[PDB]
Parts: structure tokens; sequence; C-alpha cells
RNA sequence: UUGAAGAAUGAGCCUGCGAGUUAGUGAUGCGUGGCGAGGUUAACCCGUGGUGGGGGAGUCGUAGCGAAAGCGAGUCCGAUA
RNA sequence: UUCUCCCCGAAAUGCAUUUAGGUGCAGCGUUGCGUGGUUCUUGUUGGAGGUAGAGCACUGGAUGGUCUAGGGGGCUUAUCGGCUUACCGAAAUCAGCCAAACUCCGAAUGCUGGCAAGUGUAGCGUGGCAGUGAGACGGCGGGUGAUAAGCUUCGUCGUCGAGAGGGAAACAGCCCAGAUCAUCAGCUAAGGCCCCUAAGUGGUGACUCAGUGGGAAAGGAUGUGGAGUUGCGUAGACAACCA
RNA sequence: GGGCUUAAGUUAUCCGCCGAAGCUGUGGCAACCUGUGUGGUUGGGUAGGGGAGCGUCGUGUCAGUGGUGAAGCUGCCGGGU
RNA sequence: GUCGCCUCCUAAAGGGUAACGGAGGCGCCCAAAGGUUCCCUCAGCCUGGUUGGUAAUCAGGUGGUGAGUGUAAGUGCACAAGGGGGCUUGACUGUGAGACUGACAGGUCGAGCAGGGACGAAAGUCGGGACUAGUGAUCUGACGGUGGCUUGUGGAUGCGCCGUCACUCAACGGAUAAAAGGUACCCCGGGAUAACAGGCUGAUCUUGCCCGAGCGCUCAUAGCGACGGCAUGGUUUGGCACCUCGAUGUCGGCUCGUCGCAUCCUGGGGCUGGAGUCGGUCCCAAGGGUUGGGCUGUUCGCCCAUUAAAGCGGCACGCGAGCU
RNA sequence: UUUCCGGUGGCCAUAGUGGAAGGGAAACACCCGGUCCCAUUCCGAACCCGGUCGUUAAGCCUUCCAACGCUGAUGGUACUGCACGAGGGAUCGUGUGGGAGAGUAAGACGCUGCCGGAAU
């Protein structure tokens, strides 16, 4: 799905560090 | 004997329980905060066990 | 549905090594639980009926080779 | 409640009211006071004048071990082991 | 389930349960008394191992080759015996392989002793009082599941729970960092410096022209820069143009 | 998000700065440890444990006070962690 | 289906570690299959040999563990713990330094000593079995022994102690000695937990795509697309149990629309074509339009008569404080 | 003292396996008997007893042979503690420590203690 898809890829962004929570 | 030169620039939280006694044994409390040693294999040992979160000199 | 035919186990039994080189041990003490002799018995160490090699006497527990079996000995302590 | 600003619950508003109490010479700690190898009374009696005095029956401490007879700084299992 | 502040500060685990949203015991909290480096970290030194990896000694799985017992098909024709065996083929052997329940091997770590140094005031004994025994996500190593789930169930560390502040647009669990109060001082962390928005429309050298940056696969494509190897080539190459 | 290729994109590298309740400076408070002239360490916090208090009502005692105005109510000006 | 116990794997090289995870076993057996002492070495293979064959018994050669082990599995065991002979009862009584392992109840090992034995020339070994399952707390009752106690005394009787017995208390830490069902007539915390919707996931479904065996007289690609491969969508059936159980009303029609385009018609274009007429297919394109009836509660579906056409889907499978 | 040999340990293949050559003074051994102790789940084969004639054929001993097996670095690689990083995702990479297995060069036809023997 759209929605699970971008929260997935939100973790790539720089303040994170290739991890967030639920994936 | 060198007297290493040991100061901690990383915050212990979220560190492993390893590393935050390391850094209690070597007299480190705050961020910033100085401890002389001597040039002994035991202090080079903590030195390199916490690498990541403290800079050593001589 | 469907079910299984396993489910079953036994409970842990907690063998292997419980004094390792050089640890000092009274007579009497406990050196191994195991099944079978992967340990023999060697100087001052007695076996018993569930294999479990224990020390004869007091000493310093050492871990080595007499002539082709793998033993423990208790040396006397110095 | 893993997680509630939550579209989970309750509350319209104010004022008043509304939930860890009390009784045991109960059990067990602690603080403190008294006395101390002793401590302490209960009922009850006297004080119609009370909160004071008497009352040591009891009760806890003073020796333990054993099923017990028993023995006793030992006792019990045991063979005076 | 009603006033305040000071100090410390959990658990959502194990075992058992007519038990599973309850409870007892242990674990973890606090506190009195006692014992004092016994705890912990690092170094050093010594132990037992069978995981990762790897391997084919074993047990299974397996590809091809050689070779072959022995089975199938034929005839001459068979009681044989022969031609065949151009078909099948155990085993053995050669070469390449596979494995949570395979191992001739075998780490890193972890665990556990001795010694040394460092160290908060840690550890332990024994009393008083608990709460908790519904956990969540993330990293790493696994089982269940379909190479699924913000899924489920373990190992381990972290945060959240019970954590404000900075970053992540917003955004319990990610990153930085643990808030004694005050301050219209300074330096930094993560992350940032065109404007929103504090600080560089920074310097220098490359690349991109797709708004790629600012989501995606098998596959496909004279996109574009750079680095090779190699064939042919002023015996005259590749195109274009006359037989 | 505006907008950005005339990078405000990617990348290598160099020089600066911004940026938190982190660190430092300064002032106040507090817990604990320590030889007791110093100083050191510490003070996020739910369930929960420990410690010390504020306010209300009654009451023993002492000192009182009140129609030259108590309680209560309600302003203002102050005080304490 | 499972519940206690044992072995292996999962288990991440100590120990421990969960799932309705993956494999199996146990509720015994043995007077020798126990103790001791001495002796022995297997399976397989090759050769020869009456019956006799792959394989009985025999001989020689080879062969170190691939046989064997009462019984699962692992760890062991060839020095044998495997095979055989002799003699035996230690498958003892009184004990247990010191440890292992559990929250505990508990489970396990054990040197040394005395008594009285077995075996061995002795050294020595023997408190069952190569090891680890073959088991059940307490209560209550029972039998044997003992004689501690006996309510005035002596008896008796009763009890205590020691040994032992009686539970598929198998739901195996064992609620009672004693127990099955119905509730749509039902009544009185949880979104800790199901049905509906939302969310995640995408197996399934769906819509594409890559490869091109083949079919298409001929001719992979007019048009098709085998075997395989890669994804989209989130509307199908499911998986999950995150939201709501101090209420998020659940099918179809009616009414009112709005949005997507994966276009039914109308508009445009390629390739084929295709004589033309028509068609079919890959692109563009969502402006407008997209009928009335029979059957069934239906969605779906079939049918009748039309039409330029009778599209597919989203909106809590749109829309019950709008209706039915 | 040395050499050689017989016993009895230790390391437990660098020692084994296989092939070749040679040796016995004491010793070991095969060998010769079974009368005697004793013995065969039959057998004086073995065990045991009595001899040491015969014999180095074998055991045993010495020398030689890397042939099978065994032993085996250095370097690299896998993996990995800690710290990070990259992909839509299976998964992958780096820093800092540790670091195999296999394979390669190679080693190796054993080492060592005590007692006894015959000679020196
Ligand atoms: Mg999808
Ligand atoms: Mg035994
Ligand atoms: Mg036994
Ligand atoms: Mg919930
Ligand atoms: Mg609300
Ligand atoms: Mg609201
Ligand atoms: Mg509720
Ligand atoms: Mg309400
Ligand atoms: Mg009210
Ligand atoms: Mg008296
Ligand atoms: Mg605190
Ligand atoms: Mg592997
Ligand atoms: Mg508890
Ligand atoms: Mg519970
Ligand atoms: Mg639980
Ligand atoms: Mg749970
Ligand atoms: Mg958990
Ligand atoms: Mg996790
Ligand atoms: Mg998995
Ligand atoms: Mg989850
Ligand atoms: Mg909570
Ligand atoms: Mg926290
Ligand atoms: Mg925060
Ligand atoms: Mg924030
Ligand atoms: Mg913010
Ligand atoms: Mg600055
Ligand atoms: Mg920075
Ligand atoms: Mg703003
Ligand atoms: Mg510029
Ligand atoms: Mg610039
Ligand atoms: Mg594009
Ligand atoms: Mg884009
Ligand atoms: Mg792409
Ligand atoms: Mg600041
Ligand atoms: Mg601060
Ligand atoms: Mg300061
Ligand atoms: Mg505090
Ligand atoms: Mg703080
Ligand atoms: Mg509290
Ligand atoms: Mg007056
Ligand atoms: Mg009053
Ligand atoms: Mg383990
Ligand atoms: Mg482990
Ligand atoms: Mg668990
Ligand atoms: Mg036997
Ligand atoms: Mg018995
Ligand atoms: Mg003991
Ligand atoms: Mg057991
Ligand atoms: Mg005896
Ligand atoms: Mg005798
Ligand atoms: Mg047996
Ligand atoms: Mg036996
Ligand atoms: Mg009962
Ligand atoms: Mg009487
Ligand atoms: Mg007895
Ligand atoms: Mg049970
Ligand atoms: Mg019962
Ligand atoms: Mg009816
Ligand atoms: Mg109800
Ligand atoms: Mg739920
Ligand atoms: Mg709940
Ligand atoms: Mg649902
Ligand atoms: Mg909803
Ligand atoms: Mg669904
Ligand atoms: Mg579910
Ligand atoms: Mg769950
Ligand atoms: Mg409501
Ligand atoms: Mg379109
Ligand atoms: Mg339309
Ligand atoms: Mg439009
Ligand atoms: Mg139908
Ligand atoms: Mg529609
Ligand atoms: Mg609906
Ligand atoms: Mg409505
Ligand atoms: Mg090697
Ligand atoms: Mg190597």
């Amino acid at each position: 799905g759209k929605t699970g898809r971008k929260r997935r890829a939100r973790r790539k962004k720089g303040a994170n560090h290739g991890k967030r929570p639920n994936a | 004997m060198s007297k290493l030169k040991i100061t901690q620039i990383k915050s212990g939280i979220a560190t492993k329980p390893n590393h935050r006694e390391t850094l209690r044994s070597l007299g480190l409390k705050r961020i910033g905060d100085t401890v002389i040693k001597e040039d002994r294999p035991e202090f080079r040992g903590m030195v390199r066990t916490v690498r990541h979160l403290v800079t050593m000199e001589e | 549905a469907s079910s299984s035919r396993n489910g079953r186990d036994s409970n842990a039994q907690r063998l292997g090594v419980k004094r390792f080189g050089g640890q000092l041990v009274n007579a009497g003490e406990i050196i191994v639980r195991q099944r079978g002799t992967h340990f023999h018995p060697g100087d001052g160490v007695g076996r018993g009926g569930d294999d479990t090699l224990f020390a004869l006497r007091d000493g310093n527990v050492e871990f080595g080779t007499r002539r082709g079996r793998r033993v423990v000995n208790v040396t006397p302590v110095e």
C-alpha cells in the first residue's frame, strides 16, 4: 500500500539514522 | 608512561552497559569531563572499548 | 483443521563443566555433570553412578590427557 | 492503557456532602519511655474523691533436644559407636 | 479514594496454579541493622565448548564421467552357449556439490577461575514495607508464516513505558541528549546554514539537466562523463558517390 | 512549502557559523560522602518505599486578646523552597 | 489436539530460553540383563567347502569400529560398558565430609567410617542395571515389627515410633470420598477477544509486464503466449487483532450526487489493413451521454424490446438523526 | 663410559600403513615335549608345565623408501565483538579489534624416562 510504503520510506530521512518506530 | 589524557565527547545514554561501566571506571562523569591516566594497558583497553565516546591524547 | 504430533520435550538437566581449569575445589566437590565419559576420571577425581566427575581430594582442577583419554585431574594444593 | 488531544471512559456549572476507621492485657516489626535477670498484672477490692493505691491468679524471659519415657549443655538417629 | 515538599525508584520475567485479566514463591524497588571491596570495568593469564564459517571422515541428499556386478530386449534360438548388450544398472572409483536434528575441523563473542590496575559506592547477609507478574517498537541472531504483516514466539542491547529538551514537516518506541531553580552570557551534539527558519544565495574540483534530487522490480535503451582491453586505418579505415 | 539546475541537486575537500533544559560562566536551594579548614558526588520520574511539613476542628496548660469590634466574608499592599 | 516424565533439534560453541515449532520415546524389563573375577573381539568383504541357497555351521584371508548395547535418542563404550565361563546376592544395615540443581516442595552425585557379607592370590571392587525416562506430595486407612505413651491402679483398648502397602489423584504441585447438559425466555466485565466497517499485509484475487516454445498458407509478435520470471492495484477470499463492546446499526432498492479511468457510445490517430463495407487490435481522450421491462428480498445472473451506447470502479461493499 | 639388545613407562600416526635389505653375543622368540600343577563351552591351538636341541622363516630389532595416511605454516579469504553506513527488498559494505576451514611451501619412515642384559 501507498501509506505503508511511505511509512517505511520515512526512515530514510537524515535525522533518523535508517530506523524509525514501526519500521 | 605518557599520562594519557581522556575526555568524554559523547553521552552514555543508549550505550551498552559495558561502555557505561567503562566510562565509570575511567572516572569520566559528564560530556567534556577530562581525566589523566597512566600509559597502562588496562587504560588503553578502556579507551579502545569506549573509543566511539572519548578522545585520547598524551 | 490440523494438529501437531510433537510438542513434548524433557526438562532441562543442566549438564556441563561445573569447575573449570585451575579452580580450587574441596574434596567431593562436583566437577562435571555428563552423560557417558566425555571426560574420564583422572588423578584425584572419582566417577559416580551417572558419570558425574567429582573431586576425591582438595586441590586445583585441571583438564588433560591420560594416555588416549580426555581426563580431569585434581592436583593437590601446594 | 504497549500506546489517548484523542472520534475510549466520566464530568453542564457552583456550593455543601462523600472512602484506610475502630475494637482486642490478638499476631509481628520499629521508634520511644520505664524497670531489668527479671518484666507485667487480669478479674476484682478500696478511693462515691478522678486519672490514685492494692491485687502476681496468671503470663513472657530464665535450656535445649526428643514421638515420648526421658536425658540435659547437651540431646536425638545409632551399637554406651 | 481528597494537603505539600525532600531522597530513592520499579515490573509487565521465571516457576506453580480448576491457572492464564487472579494468586503464592522467586526476580526487580525501598528501608533498618550488620558485613566492607567481596560487585563492576579493563588488561593479563588459564580453562570447557561445537555455533558462525568451512568441510565431506561419518550418516543422509546429489550432478556428470569411468567401470561393472546384476537385471531387461532380441535373435543362433536357448539346458546351456554365443552374439549382443549400441538399453537399465546397485556397488566401487574420479571430479564438482548439499544439510536445524551430518562433522575430519573450527572461530569471534560469551561463560568461568588466578593476578594486576581502575571504580561509582558497588556486592553480600539478615529484618520491615511494597508494587509488578497485559508490555511496545527499533538494532542484531533465530523459530512460526509466503523471502507477508505496525504479525506471532524466543535470545540480546536500546528507548518508550516512567523521559521533559534538540533533530526527524507533524509523528510514545528512531537520532542527539537525561530537566535542582534563576540568567535578555558563552561553547557544542544530532541535525543544519536561498526564504519560510537561527546560521554560507560559502571556497575549490568533478558529475546530473531527469525537477533526477524529492518512492519501486524483472527487463529494456546509440542519455552522458570516466577507465580499460582489442580489431581495422594515409599498403589507406568507416560513411557518403560512380562500374 | 515557496522555490531551486545562473543549485538552493549529487559527490570529494577546505574554511566559518547556527543549533538543546547537554557542557561552561554567574547567583540561589537541596541530598549524601568525607578527613571534618577543604572538597567530592548527586538532585527526570509512574506503581511503590522512606523522610520532613502546611492548613482545618476540638482540647490540657501558660501568655493573652475582643463592641476603641472576635469569627466569617471581601479588597489592596506584601512574604515563604 | 494437548496436559506428567525422558532424548535430540530449534537454542545464537557454559547453563538457561518460547510457539497448537520439528523428530521420537516412557508408565517397563532382568535372580540375571545385578555383584565380582578371569577370558574374548565384532559387522562387512574375499576364497574353499555334504545337504546349504545372498545369508545356518566350517576353514583361511582381510577388516579397528561401519557390529553390538533389554527398550527412544543423544553422550559414551573396541582399554570395552560389546561376547563367554566360574563363584555369588552389595537389588546390604547405621551413615554422609563435601557439592550439583530448582521460587519452594523437591531432584542428583558423593569420599571416608563401622557392622556384617560376595568375589579376587592380592591391589581392590560391590549401597542394582554404560548413562539419562519406567513415576504421584499430603491426608486417611492398612499390614508387620517395636513397646514410647495409656486420664485412679493393674489389664485391656487406643495411639506413637520404624518398615511397608492402598490413587491412569494421567487435568500427573495431586479443588469434593462423590457430578452431565440446554437457554433464541434469558439476566448480571472486555475492543485484554470474535462477527460489520477502518488499518497493516497481499498468499489468493486483480491488472499489467519480461522471455518467446509454439499457433498462426508463408509468416515468433495481424493476432494469439506453453513452460518460467517481475511487479501494480487493494475491490475478492483470507491472514493480523491495531481502533470502537458506559453501542462505529450490517443486504438490495429509492433519492441525491461526486470522483478515478483500467473508455460502453460519441471525438482523434497508428498498425493491420481491409477491395469496399466492416471489422481488432497496443495508443490519445473522462466534455457530455450511458433506456424501459419479465424472474428473484436479492447483489449477481438470465431473458424480452430497444438504443449512438446500455462501461468498470471509489466514496463506512457513498448515502436508514434522508426513505424503504 | 659408550655401543647394542631385552623389559617397563610417557607423548599417542611427525610414531601409522605398505614396500625393500640386513641382523641375533646375552636376551626375546618361534620351536620340542606333556610325565607333573593346570587347561580346552572339541582340540597341550591357546592357557599351563618341563626343556633350550633346532631356527633366524616369522614376531622382535637395524638401515633404507614420502608411496597411502599423518603433521603443516606465511599471506589472503570466510566469519565475527564494538562502532557505523547502503539498498524497495532478499541482503550488502566500511571503520576499529579478533580471525578460521580448505588449499600452498614444507615436516616426517618417531621422540623420551627408568631397569636389566652382553661387550667396552
Ligand atoms: Mg498492493
Ligand atoms: Mg553404576
Ligand atoms: Mg543407577
Ligand atoms: Mg487496547
Ligand atoms: Mg473524550
Ligand atoms: Mg473531541
Ligand atoms: Mg471502556
Ligand atoms: Mg458524559
Ligand atoms: Mg459531581
Ligand atoms: Mg504463680
Ligand atoms: Mg533519581
Ligand atoms: Mg552453515
Ligand atoms: Mg512478587
Ligand atoms: Mg498472570
Ligand atoms: Mg504475561
Ligand atoms: Mg505477551
Ligand atoms: Mg516479550
Ligand atoms: Mg524485538
Ligand atoms: Mg523467519
Ligand atoms: Mg508486533
Ligand atoms: Mg503502565
Ligand atoms: Mg527512561
Ligand atoms: Mg522525548
Ligand atoms: Mg520532536
Ligand atoms: Mg517539532
Ligand atoms: Mg558556535
Ligand atoms: Mg555536526
Ligand atoms: Mg513554523
Ligand atoms: Mg554561487
Ligand atoms: Mg553553493
Ligand atoms: Mg520521468
Ligand atoms: Mg520524482
Ligand atoms: Mg527504477
Ligand atoms: Mg542553554
Ligand atoms: Mg545541566
Ligand atoms: Mg554551571
Ligand atoms: Mg527527586
Ligand atoms: Mg538530572
Ligand atoms: Mg509514588
Ligand atoms: Mg478589654
Ligand atoms: Mg471557631
Ligand atoms: Mg546451550
Ligand atoms: Mg549463547
Ligand atoms: Mg519465556
Ligand atoms: Mg560385558
Ligand atoms: Mg530394591
Ligand atoms: Mg554434606
Ligand atoms: Mg531425572
Ligand atoms: Mg566393609
Ligand atoms: Mg579369599
Ligand atoms: Mg544393561
Ligand atoms: Mg553390566
Ligand atoms: Mg484433604
Ligand atoms: Mg480425672
Ligand atoms: Mg532404618
Ligand atoms: Mg499441574
Ligand atoms: Mg480431592
Ligand atoms: Mg422459537
Ligand atoms: Mg450486560
Ligand atoms: Mg484490540
Ligand atoms: Mg486491553
Ligand atoms: Mg475486519
Ligand atoms: Mg472506524
Ligand atoms: Mg481486508
Ligand atoms: Mg486474529
Ligand atoms: Mg499481540
Ligand atoms: Mg460514548
Ligand atoms: Mg487513458
Ligand atoms: Mg461519466
Ligand atoms: Mg477534467
Ligand atoms: Mg443470481
Ligand atoms: Mg459510480
Ligand atoms: Mg454500504
Ligand atoms: Mg446517515
Ligand atoms: Mg594445513
Ligand atoms: Mg590455516
